[PDB]
């Protein structure tokens, strides 16, 4: 319960909706409560009574108790119906956006802790999780706690303790039987956590494995033990149901204990009268309608531990320490940048080296760069350090001759356009996966981009209005890294940086592309990092390097003259 | 019809499975109807006597000992209804995931690729789960929303005929009212329960990259970004949930009335103000109590169904995926009987050979190579030339519409149970499916000599890093080979291969990304053991083929040239322009 006060605190935005949604929860189970109640009283009273005083009985105010109490239980349902749910989607909305605002400060790094594909997809979840706290988890709870102190105050002024003996009795298994039953089946719901995610575990290799498991002929073996998982994983959710069949017979006892002690205790004097009459009536007419607030709050508790389970995991990812801290200052862009670096390292130390020292190149104010790099040796992680995934420990990244650190972050991201090894496609019309670049742009000219790539067949069918990534029509490599320069040219920056191009591309698109970098960037200094020697002629100042260090360097004309490794690289190996 | 009806009539026939189970499920609930009858009569007697003839409670021992066995018996009943519940929906979950899993099964390993494996997984755990609510919930529930309110009526109607007006009255008045105008929001709200699941793979896509969205400095305009969508949604939705809920509030409605007509008639009656209800004889206070006691119990199981609504509309949402992964037409690769003679290496023939994909497209185009046994060939080209199509047909995962013949019997003939133990396959990615490494070489015959299984290590060369593992041989494996490295994964691969004898060894870019030592490794082990049998090996490694002694460059599906590496080289064809492109990446 602790671990929710963050998200609990997300709740003062919107706490009127919230607690508008509960205030109309509690309303209708006192019309629900309050209408049998009186109907109980009214026959009891009426036919007490008798003909003879009828004229003595003023049935008027009732008649005006029952219109009243019939209204607002059928538009109390409906608003706290429209209310709950019009609250329920602004606090996903307000968790979505927390939770993204969080993560973004440390997207690259941090992030990194396990698989993508599988902690991505259990933060969805959570999210989705958290926003069931409120009318899953705190609404049944809330709301069943004033409804019990109401109906216990309102019908104390008869008899107190016959008030208190109900309310009493309500007000224990509001508080013993939600943590009593939750701790009864915890065990089961640890054996029940630990066969799903071993079905899921044996169920994926099954899958993945399909090819490898038949032609060895296991695929009918894996399978039987695959079987034999969800045999007793079903039988773990067999008890946990026959756990939740016990929480709704007990529920229906203790409805049942209290209807019993309200017949039997206010067959007595209820109050100072000796024989009650009527109001016999009215208090067990409030104990069979009184429980039915009290029906939700069982398992509102159980999925009080999902709920909490999930707001630690979500706080274990935004409550984590970003690397990168950016200076609050307006500062304005240059138009031509000359990046120059000092003593930073390229690789992360591989193979116990130890020795790795930082390179020291030097790029001009226009001039283009290419790090040709043995593949397998270890990781680029060069242009991290230049768009600020992490700040570099060996030594100083200047970036036009003063520090990359003192520069703001929007104007960081407007002096470097980075095209990375990884293309991504945001499941959007194909006008705003190049918007994206450029925030404000004609759209015209998006389309001549598209051609000046080599994009026109993205234009044949509905050009612009397209769906792309899951939605369908994904594109193929060499169709895709156009996507990516694509975005670099709208978002006009000095210097690009690019990660790994012609990668993975055939030797047709890779002339393509190489010459379109060639003419396109002329006047843009680039950094290129790449492992294959390709149309490097039209680049000057090349910078071959193996094993974290500059081994030579200059301009390809003059590499083949030295006969360095370079030239060893050209012929055969 | 509708999206929504077509589902419904899907869910309910997947329900047959278990009748049995539902059938008791109804019994009970019919069962149920009565002893709440019967609660009600025993406390409208009890009130009765202490409130009409002043009795003492001393006295009303008999009432009061059978109103609390009629109540333990409710709560029996409700604890037997709730686990004959549950096994109505397990029995169906359990042999629709054999209705999955089989038609996965059935399919070829090429089908399963098709989608994540991830996404697999939703379907089979995420999405048959989901479906237990509604056969152990809705369904039951949904016969006791008639079993009792009949019930109700005809044990009152005898009590009084005005009494069981009232109820019966609105009996009709409330489905008309939740199909006169809700239906025409119930499917509606089918599309909303889609476009929540559709937002949220819009803020999973945003999650998922937010590494483009940080270099681009589109952080704070794609926060409105999310603001915008989960507007749209939320104002998209409650202009179906403004009619939806009607339903809630309008059944909240009849059952407000119902209990109002009971107690102003019943409350005029004893006042003498209405005297035409009971049969010619004075409405005791017990006919009034037993009428108002069961007018909210006439409701209730419509007005549980509600609660059970997101157990509906969470199964035909998955419903409409399961149901759409069983009629999505599938082909399958012909399954023969005939077999073969005897374990030499094939000699493998095409003519006008046609590899197509499970729903009918075309991967290979015309093929018409012919290896002869114990020649090791060669499949280059370049990304996309369905190369590997060609290994997987082979390996009989593909469907083709030509001629492919093994040792001259069609490869159609050819029963796989019995093929695919003359077999032998490497591929791109190892995909270990077993749990210890020593199990996961060993899965090519779980019996082998411990001469044999080292004999695999040794060649493999897997022996060389047990003792960097931590256990050694025995070492887990875990979720997708993480405890070891991807260049030691593809080494544990080749041990697998090369453990049992085979006629035909399948090799599809065994050195693919993997690491620089590790490469050499694998191809050290290869290189040997292809000369033992026909081998067909796909690389693009094209700088060493130098002893194979066939090799064929696929491009656009079809085998455009033959021949061996010394005179492709110089050729100046397909092959050079391949090889001048590989020479250039270092
Ligand atoms: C699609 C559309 C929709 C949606 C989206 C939703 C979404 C949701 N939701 Fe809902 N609902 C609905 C439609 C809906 N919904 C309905 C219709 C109903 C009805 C019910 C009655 O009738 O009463 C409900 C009802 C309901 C409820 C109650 C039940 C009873 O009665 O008990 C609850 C609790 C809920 C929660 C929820 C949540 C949490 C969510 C997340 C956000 N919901
Ligand atoms: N199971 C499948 N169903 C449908 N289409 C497929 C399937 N497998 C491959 N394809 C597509 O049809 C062609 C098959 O080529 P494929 O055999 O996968 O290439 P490859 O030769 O393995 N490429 P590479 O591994 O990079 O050398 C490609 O256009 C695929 O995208
Ligand atoms: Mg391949």
């Amino acid at each position: 319960m602790r671990a929710l006060l963050p998200y609990l605190a997300l709740y003062k935005r919107h706490k009127w909706m919230l607690s508008l949604g509960i205030v109309l929860a509690i309303v209708t189970l006192l019309a629900s409560i309050g209408l049998l109640t009186l109907s109980g009283w009214f026959l009891s009273a009426s036919a007490v009574a008798g003909v003879a005083g009828l004229y003595s009985f003023n049935y008027m105010l009732p008649a005006a108790g029952v219109r009243g109490a019939a209204i607002t239980r059928t538009a109390g349902r409906y608003f706290e119906r429209l209310v709950s749910h019009d609250a329920t989607f602004r606090v996903l909305q307000h968790l979505r956006i927390y939770t993204f605002s969080k993560l973004l400060p440390l997207s690259p790094a941090g992030l990194a802790r396990y698989r993508q594909g599988e902690l991505l997809n259990r933060v969805v979840a959570d999210v989705d999780t958290l926003d069931h706290l409120y009318l899953r988890v705190i609404s049944p709870l809330v709301g069943a706690f004033v409804v019990i102190m109401v109906v216990t105050i309102g019908l104390s002024f008869l008899d107190f303790t016959l008030a208190f003996t109900l309310g009493g009795i309500m007000l224990l298994t509001l508080f013993l039987m939600p943590p009593l039953f939750y701790r009864a089946g915890k065990s089961t719901g640890q054996n029940l956590t630990h066969l799903r995610g071993q079905y899921r575990q044996q169920l994926t290799a099954w899958l993945q494995g399909q090819a490898e498991l038949t032609i060895f002929g296991a695929s009918d073996r894996y399978r039987t033990q695959l079987e034999n998982t969800e045999i007793q994983w079903l039988e773990a959710q067999r008890r946990q149901s026959e756990l939740t069949a016990l929480s709704q017979a007990i529920m229906l006892l203790i409805g049942a204990l209290a209807v019993i002690l309200m017949l039997w205790m206010a067959s007595g004097g209820v109050g100072g009268n000796a024989q009650p009459g009527a109001l016999i009536a009215l208090f067990v007419f409030c104990a069979l309608a009184a429980f039915e607030a009290l029906a939700p709050v069982t398992g509102a508790f159980q999925h009080l531990g999902q709920v909490i389970a999930s707001a630690v995991r979500i706080s274990d990812l935004t409550d984590q320490k970003p690397e990168v801290t950016f200076p609050d200052t307006q500062t304005r862009v240059a138009d031509r940048v000359s990046l120059t670096l000092r003593d930073v390292q390229f690789t992360y130390p591989e193979q116990s080296q130890q020795a790795l020292k930082g390179i020291s190149l030097q790029v001009n104010a226009g001039e283009h760069i290419a790090i040709l790099g043995r593949t397998g040796c270890g990781k680029s992680t060069l242009l991290q350090q230049l768009t600020r995934a992490w700040d570099p420990q060996q030594g100083e990244i200047l970036l036009n001759d003063s520090p990359i650190a003192s520069l703001n972050e929007a104007a960081l991201r407007q002096t470097i356009s980075v095209v990375p090894q990884r293309v991504h496609l945001f499941s959007a019309t194909l006008r705003d996966n190049l918007l994206l670049a450029s925030p404000g742009s004609s759209d015209e000219a998006l389309s001549e981009i598209l051609r000046r790539v080599g994009l026109e067949k993205l234009l044949e069918d509905a050009g612009l209005n397209s769906w792309l990534g899951e939605g369908g029509r994904q594109l193929s490599g060499g169709e895709l890294r156009r996507l990516a320069i694509a975005r670099a040219l709208l978002h006009d920056a000095p210097l690009v940086l690019l990660d790994q191009p012609t990668e993975g591309l055939d030797a047709t698109t890779e002339s393509q592309i190489l010459e379109l970098l060639a003419e396109m960037m002329r006047e843009k200094t680039v950094l290129m990092v790449t492992h294959r020697l390709r149309g490097l002629s039209r680049f000057q100042q090349i910078i071959v390097m193996d094993n974290g260090q500059i081994i030579e360097q200059g301009t390809h004309a003059e590499l083949l003259a030295r006969q360095g490794r370079y030239y060893q690289f050209k012929q055969g190996l | 019809k509708s999206r929504q009806k077509e589902l419904t009539r899907w869910l309910k026939q997947q329900s047959v499975i278990s009748q049995r189970w539902l059938n008791i499920s109804r019994l009970l609930g019919f069962v149920s109807g009565i002893l709440i009858i019967a609660q009600a009569w025993f406390m409208a007697r009890i009130l009765q006597h202490m409130i009409m003839e002043n009795i003492p409670r001393e006295a009303l021992l008999l009432p009061f000992t059978l109103l609390v066995l009629t109540f333990v018996l409710r709560a029996w009943v409700v604890w037997l209804r709730e686990r004959v519940g549950y096994h109505a929906g397990q029995h169906i979950r359990f042999a629709i995931r054999r209705q999955v899993l089989d038609r996965l099964q059935q399919a070829g390993p090429a089908w399963i690729q098709g989608k994540p494996a991830g996404s697999w997984a939703t379907l089979v755990l995420e999405q048959i789960d989901d479906m237990h609510d509604y056969y152990a919930r809705y369904l039951p529930q949904m016969a006791l929303a008639v079993s009792v309110p009949l019930l109700i009526v005809v044990a009152i109607f005898p009590s009084n005929w005005a009494a069981a007006l009232i109820l019966l009255g609105t009996a009709p008045l409330i489905p008309l009212f939740m199909a006169l105008v809700g239906m025409g929001a119930a499917d509606a709200n089918r599309r909303n329960f889609l476009a929540l699941a559709r937002l949220s793979g819009h803020f999973l896509d945003r999650l998922r990259g937010m590494e483009t969205l940080r270099i681009f400095g589109r952080g704070e305009a794609e926060i409105e970004s999310i603001r915008s969508a989960s507007e749209d949604f939320r104002q998209r939705t409650m202009e179906v949930l403004r009619l939806a809920f009607l339903s809630s509030g309008i059944l909240e409605f009849f059952t407000s009335l119902s209990i109002a007509l009971v107690a102003v008639y019943f409350g005029f009656s004893y006042l003498g103000e209405l005297d035409f209800g009971h049969y010619d004889t004075g409405v005791t206070l017990a006919a009034g109590f037993l009428a108002l006691i069961l007018a909210p119990e006439f409701f209730q199981p419509l007005r549980d169904l509600g609660t059970f609504y997101h157990a509906k509309a969470q199964a035909v949402g998955a419903a409409d995926s399961l149901k759409t992964f069983m009629e999505t037409p599938l082909a399958h690769p012909q399954r023969g009987e005939a077999e073969l003679a005897s374990t030499d290496p094939v000699t493998i023939e095409a003519e006008e050979l046609f590899i197509t994909s499970p729903e009918g497209k075309t991967l290979a185009g015309p093929l018409n190579f012919t290896l002869p046994a114990g020649q090791r060939a060669v499949l280059v080209g370049r990304s996309g030339s369905g190369k590997s199509s060609l290994l997987n047909a082979l390996s009989g995962f593909l469907s083709y519409q030509g001629s492919l013949r093994i040792n001259g019997i069609e490869l159609r003939d050819l029963s796989p149970e019995s093929w695919r133990k003359h077999l032998s396959w490497v591929g791109q990615n190892p995909q270990l499916p077993a749990a210890t490494l020593r199990d996961n070489v060993l899965l090519a015959r779980p019996d082998a000599s411990e001469q044999e299984l080292q004999a695999a290590l040794d060649n493999a060369w897997v022996s060389e890093f047990l003792p960097l593992l931590p256990q050694g041989v025995d070492t887990p494996v875990g979720d997708q080979a993480a405890r070891l490295s991807v260049g030691q994964a593809q080494r544990v691969a080749v041990a697998r291969a090369l453990l049992n004898p085979c006629s035909l060894l399948l090799l599809d870019e065994p050195a693919a990304s993997l690491d620089a030592h590790s490469e050499q490794r694998v191809m050290e082990a290869l290189n040997a053991a292809s000369l033992r049998q026909t081998t067909l090996m796909v690389t693009h490694q094209l700088e060493d083929l130098a002893d194979w002694d066939v090799i064929w460059v696929m491009q656009d599906g079809r085998i455009i040239e033959q021949g061996r590496y010394a005179e492709l080289s110089v050729a100046g064809g397909p092959f050079a322009t391949l090889l001048a492109h590989r020479q250039e990446e270092i």
